[PDB]
């Protein structure tokens, strides 16, 4: 039911909690990185340039 | 507040037995009810342990004599 | 209709004084740029304050020359005198006299006081003096006016920074109140001179603006 | 593709600008010349810089 | 015959015209190109993907 | 309609078939949003049988790939027609012409990385006016099989689910047309005999604009049927 | 430091007019062209229609007999339409007509207080001599840009994307004034394109409230 207390709650799990960031090919050994998240509105992964 | 683990990784330079004691002293923090050595502030149990290990005021040793000496105080507690 | 989330300063925290960092937030969506770009362009642009205009050096005619007894330049000395953060009175301008010889350094402290001319961090070095002969005076005439100009729009001319402020430089970054979607948070930190302090440069600087919308607000 | 040109453009120099030939006294300074427009970003200037 | 029509209206004959920043205001420092191309939008919807 | 086409666009909307193209020229009797009606000129009338002709428009129905055709008049009333011309416009057409977007105001410049690799910088407006909003009609079947253990109804009451799922279902178990059905609610209940009712999708709006019902010769009906 | 002041409201049209600010010191005059224009383009309240109950259609994706335009097509047009009522902030109008002929905006048998601002905007054709369409359109206040699929009950409520935006363009310019004695006044002049359904004055006065306002936090 998605309610009001569990999106508050979702920012204390996701807070600290690094996920892996994967393509589909995996080249190389810099194709799984680390990254925290941020949790953002939309549906899409929002992926930092410079890697 | 944790960008990188440099630091922790010049303290103990492994790389990789920093991840083993990282995991067991965050183990020993999380399920049980040991309390951290230094304040949280509102952090993940990772963390803690990470900054733990870059103050310098723990390592494999520092954990498993304080293991040993909890085991023998708790053994010796039975009287 | 006219319920705007009200900014609030969360915090000040900032580094060692004149280099504060005011962090307001939740501002609505796109605000804050507009109050960030408002601010600091006032701020940069239109202040009320004194900097030193022109010097006149006794020893020197010329902006390129050389007065035996310093190992600096005169292009130094000129810089060093940009730089001389001095807080002044109702007087427009006053005339600043630097009589001082000997061998050594040659601060902001060994100028004449002159009553109301005072100097906010008189460490500021000018010179290094090393001649027993070497003998150094200069005419400084700091005057008050707003803004920056350059010394190529208006007997030695100077930049004149009245502004107290050094660099400002906003920054917006995305803020949540807790349910609504996008908000800003403005973050503006700026460095001044000393002549003033930051957290009453940015209120100055806003009534300054407030002072232009007073004629055709509603209040 | 796109902080290169960024940084490119800015780190360049050409024979004209709003003010050339004035002298600073540090980074500082060439920013609040640059954002009120007073000096171009290629000026060739003769800052002081620790 | 592109720039023969840009001169039948009142547009400049380069292509490229001037924009001022939407948030800061100011001028851009240089001409751009504006103009209107066929965008199309394809139906790889996020949503579909997501 | 694109600005900068090739000509060749029109072939392409009058030939892909989607375009009502006239088949006799003469004068648009009676317009309306789902059928045209030409009164055709004396010169290409038959001797008999000749009448009229009446085109039926297609409206808003599923396509292949879940897309919208939609049919819709471009001729007003009493406007002379010739011979194959275009009569309904179509899906991304516009007057015969292959319409397959939209003419943007565009802007060759870095704004803040946020088109940094390839990406696309849209403006609030884009979305404002309207323009890239598309329909996508598509479809959910939910079969009853007359498996083991009993046949499965599609009665109007679900064990264990309040009313609050059910007040948008009718008496008879199936949605009312019309309904703007949101992810996760009840569009027909079917429950097996010891729940397996048809559900939306997880995260997909929309709104139910047709219901066709199918039965088997020897099971009778209900009341929506 | 001088003070601007309205001065004058060049109403080239209807819609689109020319206010002048003046005067300005040297750099205010970009600082404050960039604000209004901001606040104006992004804050400014206004009036949109909301919500279509068409007596005899089901569903948005639906066809009447007689009308030329589907119902999506008339809910994009009366979306386009622009109403300044005067007093409340939320008001249900009525539109009837029949006859073969366009149904004009002007159609809306409005009561005393709520003014159409385009009479002459085209909602739809009737084909036929004897079909009707009879909706109650609704129309409330708001504020930038609230899309249906954002809000928070009946099969007949045909929800409608709102733009309570009554300006369209606003374009400010920056030249010295011509004063009596003074060198470095700048004159600004506010080259605004509203649809029509607010004062270009009262839209200045209220960004330059809303900004006081933001203004007053220090």
């Amino acid at each position: 039911r998605e309610e009001a207390v569990v999106w508050d709650i979702l920012d204390e799990v996701i807070r600290e909690h690094p996920v892996l960031l994967n393509r589909a090919p995996t080249l190389h050994r810099l194709g799984i990185q680390a990254f925290e998240p941020v949790l953002i509105e939309g549906k899409a992964i929002q992926l930092h340039p410079l890697v | 507040a944790r960008v990188t683990v440099q630091d922790a990784v010049e303290k103990i330079g492994n790389r990789f037995d920093l991840v083993l004691v990282a995991a067991r002293r965050a183990r020993q923090m999380q399920v049980g009810g040991k309390d951290p050595l230094v304040p949280e502030e509102n952090d993940k149990t990772t963390v803690i342990a990470l900054r733990e290990i870059e103050e310098g005021l723990i390592n494999n040793q520092i954990l498993d004599v304080r293991e040993r000496q909890e085991q023998q105080e708790q053994e010796a507690a039975e009287l | 209709v006219t319920e705007f989330l009200k900014p609030r300063l969360v915090d000040i925290e900032q580094v060692s004084s004149t280099h504060a960092k005011v962090t307001l937030e939740p501002l609505e969506r796109g605000f804050g740029h507009t109050l960030g770009n408002a601010l600091r362009r006032i701020l940069l642009s239109s202040m009320p304050g004194c900097a030193v205009t022109e010097v006149e050096i006794d020893g020197v005619l010329h902006e390129y020359s050389t007065k035996e007894g310093v190992q600096e330049d005169i292009l130094e000395i000129l810089l060093n005198l940009k730089g001389l953060a001095v807080r002044v009175q109702g007087k427009d301008e006053v005339i600043l006299t630097l009589n001082k010889s000997g061998i050594g350094p040659v601060t902001a402290a060994d100028i004449t006081h002159d009553g109301d001319v005072e100097i906010v961090k008189p460490q500021h070095v000018i010179c290094h003096l090393t001649d027993e002969n070497a003998s150094i005076s200069m005419r400084i005439k700091v005057q008050r006016g707003r803004g920056y100009v350059p010394a190529s729009t208006r007997r030695l001319l100077v930049d004149a920074c009245y502004s107290p402020v050094e660099r400002i430089a906003y920054n917006v970054e995305a803020a949540r109140v807790e349910q609504r979607t996008d908000l800003d948070k403005l973050v503006i930190e700026m460095e001044t001179n000393g002549t003033i302090d930051p957290e009453e440069a940015i209120r100055r600087a806003a009534t300054i603006l407030a002072e232009q919308l007073e004629a055709f607000v509603d209040l | 593709q796109d902080v290169v040109l960024g940084l490119y453009y800015m780190t360049r120099d050409c024979v004209n600008a709003k003010g050339e030939g004035m002298v600073l006294t540090g980074p500082k300074e060439a920013e609040r010349l640059y954002r009120s427009g007073l000096a171009s970003l290629h000026a060739r200037v003769k800052v002081r810089i620790t | 015959e592109i720039k023969e029509l840009l001169k039948l209206g009142d547009l400049p004959t380069s292509g490229q015209i001037r924009l001022y920043d939407g948030r800061t205001g100011e001028q851009f420092e240089r001409p751009v190109t504006v103009g209107y191309m066929y965008m199309l939008k394809l139906n790889h919807l996020v949503d579909d993907k997501m | 309609k694109p600005l900068v086409g090739t000509g060749m666009e029109r072939a392409v909307a009058v030939d892909s078939g989607v375009t009502a193209v006239a088949k006799r020229g003469g004068v648009v009797q009676y317009v309306d949003a789902s059928r045209i009606v030409i009164k055709v000129n004396e010169d290409e009338m038959y001797p008999g049988e000749a009448g009229i002709d009446i085109y039926n428009l297609t409206k808003y129905t599923r396509s292949n790939q879940n897309t919208c055709i939609n049919q819709m008049p471009c001729v007003s009333l009493g406007e002379p027609v010739e011979r194959g011309d275009v009569l309904a416009d179509g899906p991304s057409t516009d007057l015969g012409e292959l319409a397959l977007g939209q003419n943007m105001r565009v802007a060759f410049m870095p704004w803040n990385g946020y088109n940094f690799e390839d990406s696309i910088l849209v403006s609030e407006r884009v979305v404002q006016e309207d323009r890239f909003t598309t329909i996508h009609i598509q479809e959910l079947a939910c079969v009853s099989r007359d498996t083991k253990l009993g046949p499965e109804e599609i009665t109007a009451d679900i064990p264990n689910v309040g009313e609050a799922a059910l007040s948008k279902l009718d008496e008879s178990g199936i949605v009312y047309i019309g309904a703007e059905v949101t992810g996760g609610d009840i569009l027909v209940g079917k429950v097996t005999p010891k729940d397996s009712s048809l559900r939306v999708p997880n995260g997909v709006s929309g709104t139910v604009i047709d219901v066709q019902v199918f039965t088997r010769d020897g099971v009778e009906k209900d009341k929506r049927a």
